[PDB]
């Protein structure tokens, strides 16, 4: 979970 | 408020959560003509004016705007297929931020890096000021975008050791976009754009076919007989010149198997993916080509029951 949703973090811009 | 606007060159897919924390979903077909349309009755008709120029949501006009294009992610029409998707999903008009979607060529540059030109470009897009005849529209606040095709292997990446990799291939009505990305979203290996590559490829031969047949209209009918393929009696309900239906299913059948080589060949520039993934209103036409063609194991191919909601579905797991 933690890993993940911290690199989908860069899909935002 | 906030809602989550995969703004697709065919439909818009929006999704967002209520007060009470229920999860939306609506989809909106961009089929818009470049005049107001006409109320007879109980038809209640949704007519905008952008910049001076005047629209409606017209279903079923032969001159509803073909909008099968890159250039339609930073158009006007964009801006009006995605007020009027707001305007007809049940939310009440309001002031909203939004999270939208570009290409993955569109978001990218050639090393996987933000475009923040386009990015910007996008965002400046929904600045446009429109108005709703008789009516008040959405004030569009916030704006920030994502890219299309990798969101929608949120949850399958997450259980998905970073050695392995996830090939999600999204087919819409303009652009088959194909990323490869690491487990843990830890990384992408390669990203690719084919804006010339779509279901548009089908429906422009559906739509021909369906003229010559005596039943002329929109891009969105014609990718309604697409959907409705398989059921003979509603091809028969829908199509007027009864002696030509063969001639509809045939040139939608030709343009499939043009579709779905085209794709294939696009699969053999990838290599090293551990999982496949298949997901927009494409989908449906080409996973079980893609699952032979990939001779990926079973357990490791992914394709769910409403493939065209799986990226706004990813970018509202993501963001919200
Ligand atoms: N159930 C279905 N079966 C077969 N085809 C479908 C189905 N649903 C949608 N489609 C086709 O898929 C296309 C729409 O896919 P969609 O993924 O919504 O495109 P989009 O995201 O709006 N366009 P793009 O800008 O290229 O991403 C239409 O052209 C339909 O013909
Ligand atoms: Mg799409």
């Amino acid at each position: 979970d933690e890993e993940t949703k911290k690199n989908a973090m860069k899909l935002i811009n | 408020m906030l809602v989550f606007i995969d703004d697709g060159s065919t439909n818009i897919k929006l999704q967002w959560q209520e007060s009470d924390g229920t999860i939306k979903q609506h989809i909106s077909p961009n089929s818009f003509k470049r005049e107001w349309a006409v109320s007879f009755g109980d038809k209640k008709v949704f007519n905008y004016t952008l910049n001076g120029e005047q629209y409606s949501f017209d279903p079923i006009s032969p001159d509803a705007v073909v909008t099968t294009n890159i250039a339609w992610q930073y158009s006007d029409v964009n801006v009006v297929a995605v007020h009027h998707a707001l305007l007809t999903s049940g939310l009440p008009v309001s002031e909203v931020d939004i999270v939208c979607t570009l290409p993955l060529t569109e978001y990218y540059d050639r090393n996987n890096q933000p475009n923040t030109e386009n990015i910007e470009r996008k965002k400046a897009n929904f600045r446009k000021k429109i108005t709703l005849n008789g009516g008040d529209t959405f004030t569009i606040k916030d704006v920030k975008v994502m890219p299309e095709s990798i969101p929608a292997g949120y949850e399958v990446l997450q259980e998905l050791d970073e050695a392995d990799s996830l090939l999600i291939i999204d087919l819409g009505g303009t652009t088959l976009d194909i990323s490869q990305v690491m487990g843990k979203l830890s990384g992408i290996s390669k990203i690719y754009g084919d804006s010339s590559l779509g279901v548009s490829l089908v429906t422009s031969a559906v739509k021909d076919a369906l003229s010559l047949a005596r039943t002329k209209g929109s891009s969105y009918l014609a990718d309604d007989i697409i959907i409705h393929r398989k059921d003979n009696n509603y091809l028969k309900q829908r199509i007027n010149d009864e002696n030509k239906i063969s001639i509809v299913t045939e040139a939608m059948n030709e343009a499939l198997r043009k579709l779905e080589q085209r794709v294939l060949n696009t699969l053999n520039e990838f290599s090293g993916y551990t999982h496949v993934m298949v997901i927009g209103g494409g989908a449906e036409l080409i996973c079980d080509a893609v699952k032979k063609h990939t001779q990926i194991r079973d357990e490791r191919f992914f394709k769910t029951n409403n493939s065209q909601y799986d990226l706004v579905n990813g970018m509202y797991l993501i963001g919200n």
